[PDB]
Order: structure tokens, then sequence, then C-alpha cells
């Protein structure tokens, strides 16, 4: 399983 | 920008034996970015039923596919892959060589 | 015996033909298990993999979620990105993104990891202890300020170091027959003259997995590297990888030159010869 939502850049 | 050429090999899943049927693989790596036109061609004409991989990249950031049909060897009949990619001048024509 | 899990994410803009094409997919070792693509008709996350297949549907929902809360944040990027820069409308840029772990022979934890880049180089990563970043130019540096701020490092440590590796164990578990083999790759040298004073010799390796192998060519037992053209290695297309290494050689001179085989799966490592 993927991670959770990345924060933006 | 960056830019990176396809390093493209072509070859079979197993080694060839003329009436044995096998896949016919392009396998196109080290390429930035990753628009890229691959075709697999049985003599000089473009393969219609061809599939491909998901689109993954390497440690170095540089992108692989791999294309590949279903195919039966034969004497006469001639394979290449045919890559076009903005690192290339004009499109580059690798032929299926057996006997390596 | 060694283990590892990455999830590879590739964003492409095309400005003036719609929303930036999303690409999503995920690796054990070297098997590929899900996929996930901007521009098809499903818009699902799909197996890749026969041991996938068994995860029930919050398995499916939940990634599908997750990967298209991911293709969003990459848009978004993209625009962000364009700005710290300050490009212009009308090219296309890349966004990529892996991450993942590693495990031992013993399925404990070894090394996790993060990182991204932006038209094809490194743009920013997590440090080896998962605390802090290496930022590879002044425009990662802006976002390096924004993810200490926000305490970013610190949610990633906790996947990378908890969740990462108990579905990697899971995986590769439910996935044994074919995460946790070992196929040797059957070996041979072929010999073509070039002319009558010149011949290629060239070292094959066939059906092995894991995909990592090293292929030299020695002469007189020195190692041949300069003069040998080595390719990438490729996939068979079955789950198993190839190999190959060449040398051109005087005629003649083919017993001085020896081939070596280092695999996972091989009790000794070979040394194929002419005579």
């Amino acid at each position: 399983i993927m991670d959770q939502v990345p924060f933006s850049v | 920008m960056i830019q990176r050429t396809p390093k493209i090999q072509v070859y079979s899943r197993h080694p060839a034996e003329n009436g044995k049927s096998n896949f016919l693989n392009c396998y196109v790596s080290g390429f930035h970015p990753s628009d890229i036109e691959v075709d697999l061609l049985k003599n000089g004409e473009r393969i219609e039923k061809v599939e491909h991989s998901d689109l993954s990249f390497s440690k170095d950031w540089s992108f692989y596919l791999l294309y590949y049909t279903e195919f039966t060897p034969t004497e006469k009949d001639e394979y290449a892959c045919r890559v076009n990619h903005v690192t290339l001048s004009q499109p580059k024509i690798v032929k299926w060589d057996r006997d390596m | 015996g060694s283990h590892s899990m990455r999830y590879f994410f590739t964003s492409v803009s095309r400005p003036g033909r719609g929303e930036p094409r999303f690409i999503a997919v995920g690796y054990v070792d070297d098997t590929q298990f899900v996929r996930f693509d901007s521009d098809a008709a499903s818009q699902r996350m799909e197996p890749r993999a026969p041991w996938i297949e068994q995860e029930g549907p919050e398995y499916w929902d939940g990634e599908t979620r997750k990967v298209k809360a991911h293709s969003q944040t990459h848009r978004v990027d993209l625009g962000t990105l364009r700005g710290y820069y300050n490009q212009s409308e009308a090219g296309s840029h890349t966004v990529q993104r892996m991450y993942g772990c590693d495990v031992g022979s013993d399925w404990r934890f070894l090394r996790g990891y993060h990182q991204y880049a932006y038209d094809g180089k490194d743009y920013i990563a997590l440090k080896e202890d998962l605390r802090s970043w290496t930022a590879a130019d002044m425009a990662a540096q802006t976002t390096k300020h924004k993810w200490e701020a926000a305490h970013v490092a610190e949610q990633l440590r906790a996947y990378l170091e908890g969740t990462c590796v108990e579905w990697l164990r899971r995986y590769l578990e439910n996935g044994k027959e074919t995460l946790q083999r070992t196929d040797a790759p059957k070996t041979h040298m072929t010999h073509h003259a070039v002319s009558d004073h010149e011949a290629t010799l060239r070292c094959w390796a066939l059906s092995f997995y894991p995909a990592e192998i090293t292929l030299t060519w020695q002469r007189d037992g020195e190692d041949q590297t300069q003069d040998t053209e080595l390719v990438e290695t490729r996939p068979a297309g079955d789950g198993t990888f190839q190999k190959w290494a060449a040398v051109v050689v005087p005629s003649g001179q083919e017993q001085r030159y020896t081939c070596h085989v280092q695999h996972e799966g091989l009790p000794k490592p070979l040394t194929l010869r002419w005579e």
C-alpha cells in the first residue's frame, strides 16, 4: 500500500 | 533541459526456433523525457497487435518500456523495432538478429 | 534474500492538450504488482500480479482514492514548479516521485527513501535518517522550508518504517512462490568472426530472477572493463531477466578470455572458458 496524499512542493 | 537517448534492444523471449511460437520484445531504456514512439516491424511493416508495459523508471530517473507481441519465427520473415524520440534526429531501426 | 517495495509516479504536462498525463506503478523487488494510468478508461488502481488479486474491495477502492489524490498533487506541483523556475506555459515538463522501503533477509527494516525529480534531475529527497532533506538547488530549498514547517518528514518516516514494511511483509508471504524464488542464470558464451582476424565473444545469462547480476570479461585474469559492451538487463516478458556482455578479440586469443557470472541463485560464481 501507498502512503497517504503527498504534500505539495 | 535534460535529454537522454533510448538504448534499444530487440530480442525473443526464448531461443528462436522456426515454426515455434515465441514473443518478440523491443525493450527501450535509459531515456528522457518519457514521450517515445515505438513500433515492432515485420518485413518493414508495422505490427498491429503490440502491447507494452506500464511506464516506469530507474534509480537515475530515466524511463524504460517493454513492447512485445506473440510471433512465430520463420527463415524468411524479418523483424525490427523502429523508435522515435526527441534525441533521435531520425527514427532509428534496430533489426532482430537471432544469432547473437 | 533481501527485499524492497517501491512506488513510482510520473506526471507530464501537455499544455493545450488537456490535463497532465499521470502514471503510477508499484513493485515488490523486480515484480510489478499494481498500476494506474490517468488516460485509461477504467480510472482504477489495477492489479498486475496474480498474488495481489486476492485483496478485497476496500483495498482497491482505497488505493484508487489515494492514487487519484497523488495525481492531483502532481497537477498542482507542475504549476508551482513553473513558477519557481519562471518557465513558460508552452513547454512540457516532467515530475517524478519514488518512495519505499528495504528489508534484510530477516525481513527487518534496512532503509527508507522518498525522492522527487523535476525534468529528469534530482529536486528534493529525504536523507537516510528520515528526519531531514537534501535539496538540489535554490527552488528545492523553498520546498524544503515548506516541508520542514509542515513536519512532512515525520509523517513520512512513520509510513516508511511501519506501514511500508508491514505491507511488504504481507506481500512477500501472499506472493511467496513468485517473490521468494531465485532462478539461477542459464549461461553460455557465443563466438562469431567479424572478419578473418577478429571475433565477437559474447557472455550470456538467461532466465534469471531477481534482476541483479554481474557479468565480466577477464583476459589472462584481468578485467577488460573498458573493452566490454555490457547491455542493460532486460525483461524476457515471463518474469525473468536476460543480460549479455561482449568483447571483440583477435582470433587465436579466445582461450585467454573468460566470462564471470555472479548471481544470488548460483551456489558459486561461474567462470565460463573457451577450453
